[PDB]
């Protein structure tokens, strides 16, 4: 994913 | 002076965070912190994750503080301050790539 990584990502 | 310089350096960016991390002599698990230069001035949690099959590296967890609550690298876990969250992240990954700067790096 772009930008800083994020724990959440699914819908 | 939240902690001292284990998981937080001060007002650093991602260029140095990856540098000092791979240029300080600390082993992986070094979740450094620093002010994000992306916004007016948020925070951040860089992390050293070298490996025995690619070389050293450094990821980062943009830290943001909600005025409605406190701090949070991910909206799934916020806290009241950087020392309080480095406290929870120390005994737990908090949900990110893992905990924060290792306490017994030695």
């Amino acid at each position: 994913e772009p930008q800083y990584e994020e724990i959440p990502i699914y819908l | 002076s939240i902690q001292a310089e284990e998981w937080y350096f001060g007002k650093l960016g991602r260029k140095d965070a990856e540098r000092q991390l791979l240029s300080f002599g600390n082993p992986r698990g070094t979740f450094l912190i620093r002010e994000s230069e992306t916004t007016k001035g948020a925070y951040s949690l860089s992390i050293r994750d070298w490996d025995d099959m690619k070389g050293d590296h450094v990821k980062h967890y943009k830290i943001r503080k909600l005025d409605n609550g406190g701090y949070y690298i991910t909206t799934r876990a916020q806290f009241e301050t950087l020392q309080q969250l480095v406290q929870h992240y120390s005994e737990r990954a908090a949900g990110l790539s893992s905990r924060l700067v290792v306490p017994s790096h030695k």
